[PDB]
């Protein structure tokens, strides 16, 4: 066991040994940071939210004892309102919060736009000499959609889990430190697979972008010189050869969602065989008489909730970080 | 047993088991209190190795106001302490009623379905 | 004409309510013995279908006879037949299926105590009642926009999306397989000593759910495929009919306008149309799970619940508009900051050569200007959209419980049958509620595609090319 | 437990996309609703270590918008 224990870590740290990333996510918070009071409010209103979203279970708790035992009208009443009341103020704290993740993502995307339109412009006639206008406008119309994609899904996500693991870590610690150490089990596997799975991701988005840009200049040469294209009767060659260019993006796309569902399919088996480890683990400790049936149980949902958590938060962070490298152009 | 409203219940039967001696045997029928009303009579008795004997009362109630009633045969033996010992049933007459909310939305379904089907 | 029908269905119903309704249980159960209650039943049902089959066979061929009246009451008279099959069919296939479902538990009071339902004047009017709305709607069913056109993509791939709703069928199947063969967690997990019932149930749940993840991981790998492929095939149209164009609309279009509608609005088209489709297939799929499991638990609350969806699907139908004429103005301001690039873009050396780098810059922010102006309407609607479909299902789940409550006084439901609709309920709720969230993104895109579905749609200007090919010219 | 008292057949966050979900071991009991009860947990841990917990949560998000700020 400890030979094994030992290859399999110097595997897994083999796969585990980024720069450019991070100087290109600090560039995005550099070009964000006017939008400092929409996520200021939009931290806010989360927040509110997830506080509400703490209080509503134990009334519609109290709804469905009431039903299922001796029905009280007055105690029926009042938790259907407490229940009504708490998702009120936490519904209108979501919409806020989405508007102002959506609006900062506009206003992200039109000062990227503005920016490279400028910068562009500022550039000395080698380099459009060396350039192609089409594959230019195919970058100030598509790399920068992808650079702000994905804040108003992947912010929220990131912050709601951020919120919850540290206090759902220390309930795990306070019912079992033994086995809230032995669930760490799943961190090494999930990092690893991470790392793996988004050099491959970034790799080919941008490979796509570079079609989607050849693409475009196909269709760019096409309309921009109409007149002589339809005066050699060339107009199916220019189909046929915008075509070839979508097949290729088509081949490229298909690549990408299928690595990104293989992906899903290791995670998910990564995610029950250790879940069935940590359940054999607990099962063992309470027959010695460690631990409790409750506690067992309470540990279990705590564990598996932060696992989740924990697997969101990192395949998140890469899915933005390969999102922000492929528009490196 | 399960009656219903307006047929004749069916005929209960008592059976006293093991019992010895064969003489000083009463077995009464009774409506739960008020003597049961009903045809009743008697067999003959069934010798076993042993010696003790067997009996079995036999009762026919009236055409059968009540949802709950009981009929029962009350065993009164030298053997026994005074009280005797009993033995019961329920008898239900809800042998018809009107269609419930459930069985008319699941009617209502079945249609849906079998028009779906044709 | 008119008034003959008239007759002939009150003649039909009265006899209905008078000799089908005692003459035939009398008779099927003398002729049947009564050992066999379901079979009476099914009998008296069969017996009465085709009574009133033959009367309304009757009816409609005194009708044919003439036609100097309207066509509106043969219309109405066509649904006689539908109705009289209900009729006919409700009872005996309820207690089929009821017979069906456990041989220990029987609801009775159906199959059994058959004359006493059958003749029963209440039975007979639940019996009308429960087939009137069913037939109408059979009937309604059988005489039988831009969303329509934005669909019609997906004509060619429909043999693989069939395959991709199968597959998602499957792994609902398998997922709901779990707890009908290993129970509740603390059934096995809590048992001390465990040893032939914990190693049982947790490698057939292990076992259960990879099967479950490998046949999402076949179904997403055909869906995304067949995406791809839309994608690739919806891009090369538009630009095709763009070139069969006439000389002039080119003059009217500009390049940089043209470009952005055929390269970025088929993008963002398909990209809403894989994500939306993917993700409403699969709550389908799983609300008519969610379905099933309610009505098992209480069929009443199940049909009131469905009655009340279309009050929450009114608002999205009325701000629809709005969203496409939205998306509309976006992809315009999107197409005119493109032509502002490209045109600047392509002439640099003159624009450096009158110093004006700074206008070029000025006309692009100013598009962008028109664009931020729309996205905060989007933001706003966002919200409030948000708001309005968390409203929606709250009080769809309150009135629920409040009528739950009613009927549990009243003694109609079982509490733990009323507990269990609830909690399923609740999974109902927000699959609905991820529909509604839907809607909006489905009118976006229409909004988004109009343009370049007018592409495809329009008609040149110019004359057909001919077929002339002569040898020597 | 309550929470497996129903059977979870839809994502516990419905803003994730199905395909990207987990299957998880437990159903119903890992979802954020059954686990975040304000009241059971207070019962259960008592209210200063939950207070600390989610304050701690809080200021994480905080410093984040401060390090934003710094720029």
């Amino acid at each position: 066991v400890g030979y094994g224990a030992a290859g399999l870590s110097w595997s897994l740290w083999a796969v585990l040994s980024q720069v450019n990333n991070k100087v290109l996510m600090w560039r995005l918070l550099k070009l964000s940071r006017p939008d400092l009071p929409l996520l200021v409010a939009a931290f806010f209103f989360l927040v509110l939210a997830v506080l509400g979203e703490t209080l509503i279970p134990h009334y519609s708790g109290r709804v469905i004892d009431i039903l299922g035992g001796d029905f009280d009208p007055h105690a029926f009443a009042s938790a259907i309102f407490f229940m009504c009341l708490f998702s009120f103020g936490s519904s209108l704290s979501a919409g806020c919060r989405g508007g102002c993740f959506t609006y900062t993502m506009s206003r992200i995307n039109l000062r990227i736009r503005e920016q490279l339109f400028s910068s562009l412009l500022r550039q000395d006639l080698g380099f459009f000499q060396e350039t192609k206008t089409g594959e230019l406008n195919s970058r100030l119309s598509s790399d920068t959609t992808l650079m702000s994609n994905w804040l108003p899904l992947n912010a929220n996500v990131l912050l709601r889990s951020l919120v919850k693991v540290v206090g759902l870590y220390g309930f795990m610690l306070s019912i079992s430190p033994r086995l809230t150490l032995l669930s760490l089990l799943h961190m090494p596997f999930t990092i690893a697979a991470e790392k793996v799975y988004n050099t491959r991701h970034q790799e080919v988005l941008r490979e796509i972008q570079d079609a989607v840009a050849r693409a475009g200049q196909v269709v760019r040469e096409a309309v921009g010189g109409l007149q002589t294209v339809r005066s050699f009767g060339a107009e199916e060659h220019e189909v046929c050869r915008y075509k070839e260019a979508l097949e290729q993006c088509r081949q490229l796309y298909w690549r990408r969602d299928l690595e990104r569902a293989l992906y899903l399919l290791v995670r998910r088996v990564l995610h029950l065989g250790v879940q069935m480890l940590m359940l054999s683990c607990g099962l063992q400790q309470m027959q010695d008489g460690e631990l409790t049936q409750g506690s067992l149980l309470s540990f279990m949902i705590y564990q598996e909730s932060v696992g989740s958590y924990v697997q969101t938060l990192v395949y998140i962070y890469g899915d933005m970080l390969s999102n922000v490298g492929a528009a490196e152009k | 047993a399960r009656a219903a409203p307006g047929e004749a219940p069916p005929e209960l039967l008592c059976l006293v088991s093991h019992f010895y001696p064969s003489g000083g045997l009463e077995v009464e029928w009774e409506l739960r209190s008020q003597k049961a009303e009903g045809q009743r009579w008697l067999s003959a008795l069934r010798h076993h190795s042993d010696g003790s004997v067997s009996l079995s009362g036999h009762l026919q109630p009236p055409p059968v106001e009540q949802h709950g009633a009981r009929y029962a045969c009350r065993i009164h033996h030298p053997s026994l302490p005074a009280s005797g010992r009993s033995a019961e049933v329920t008898l239900e007459v809800a042998g018809l009623s009107g269609p419930s909310l459930e069985d008319s939305v699941g009617l209502f379904l079945s249609a849906f379905l079998l028009l779906g089907l044709f | 004409g008119a008034s003959l029908a008239w007759l002939g269905t009150v003649l039909l119903l009265l006899a209905d309510w008078v000799l089908l309704r005692t003459a035939l249980p009398r008779i099927f159960s003398l002729l049947v013995p009564t050992a066999l209650p379901l079979l009476r039943v099914w009998a008296v049902g069969l017996s009465r279908w085709a009574v009133l089959w033959l009367g309304a066979c009757g009816v409609l061929r005194a009708t044919v006879g003439s036609k100097s009246e309207n066509a509106g009451a043969q219309g109405w008279l066509a649904a006689l037949k539908p109705l009289a099959a209900a009729l006919g069919l409700a009872l005996p296939g309820l207690a089929l299926f009821r017979e069906l479902i456990s041989w220990g538990a029987p609801g009775s009071a159906d199959s059994t105590r058959l004359l006493h339902w059958g003749s029963h004047p209440t039975a007979f009017v639940v019996s009308y009642a429960a087939a009137l709305p069913a037939a109408a709607l059979w009937h309604k069913l059988g005489s039988l926009n831009p969303v329509r056109r934005l669909l019609g993509c997906l004509g060619s791939e429909t043999r693989r999306l069939s395959l991709f709703l199968v597959l998602v069928v499957l792994s609902s199947l398998g997922e709901m397989a779990i707890p009908f063969f290993t129970g509740r967690l603390t059934d096995w997990i809590l048992q001390d000593g465990s040893a032939d019932t914990f190693t049982r149930n947790l490698t057939l749940m292990s076992i259960l759910t990879i099967a479950s993840a490998v046949l999402e991981f076949v179904g997403d790998g055909i869906y995304n495929n067949t995406m791809g492929h839309v994608h690739s095939h919806l891009q090369g149209e538009v630009f095709g009919a763009v070139l069969r164009q006439e000389t002039e609309f080119f003059q009217q279009n500009q390049t940089g306008n043209i470009m952005s509608r055929v390269t970025e609005d088929t993008s963002t088209l398909s990209d809403s149309l894989s994500e939306n489709l993917s993700l409403f297939l699969w709550y389908l799929v799983r609300g008519l799970c969610l379905l099933g499991i309610m009505l098992w638990g209480s069929v009443s609350l199940t049909m009131v619940t469905l009655i009340t969806l279309p009050l929450l699907f009114l608002l999205p139908k009325k701000v629809g508009k709005w969203y496409q004429l939205l998306e509309v103005q976006v992809r315009e301001s999107l197409a005119k900051s493109s032509q502002v690039a490209i045109e600047a873009l392509s002439a640099m050396p003159t624009v450096r050569s009158f110093a004006n780098e700074e206008g070029e810059a000025q006309k692009f922010r100013e598009k962008l200007q028109e664009i931020k102006t729309l996205n905060q309407k989007e933001a706003v609607a966002y919200a409030v959209n948000s708001w309005t479909t968390s409203i929606s299902c709250m009080l769809l789940k309150v009135g629920i419980l409040y009528i739950g409550g009613q009927l549990v006084t009243s003694g109609a439901v079982s509490s733990g049958n009323l507990v269990t609709f609830v909690l399923y309920q609740m999974q109902f709720t927000q699959a609905v509620e991820v529909l509604l969230s839907i809607y909006p993104r489905v009118q976006k895109a229409v909004g988004s595609s109009e343009k370049i579905f007018e592409y495809l749609d329009r008609t040149p200007r110019c004359p057909p090319s001919g077929l002339l090919t002569p040898l020597h010219l | 437990l309550t929470c497996q008292r129903v059977r979870r057949l839809l994502p516990c966050d419905l803003d994730i996309h199905p395909s990207h979900r987990l299957l998880t071991l437990m159903n119903n009991c890992v979802c954020d609703g059954a686990v975040w009860n304000a009241f059971r947990l207070i019962e259960r841990h008592g209210f200063f270590a939950v207070t600390l917990y989610l304050c701690c949560g809080i200021t994480l998000l905080v410093v984040i918008l401060a390090l934003l700020c710094s720029i």
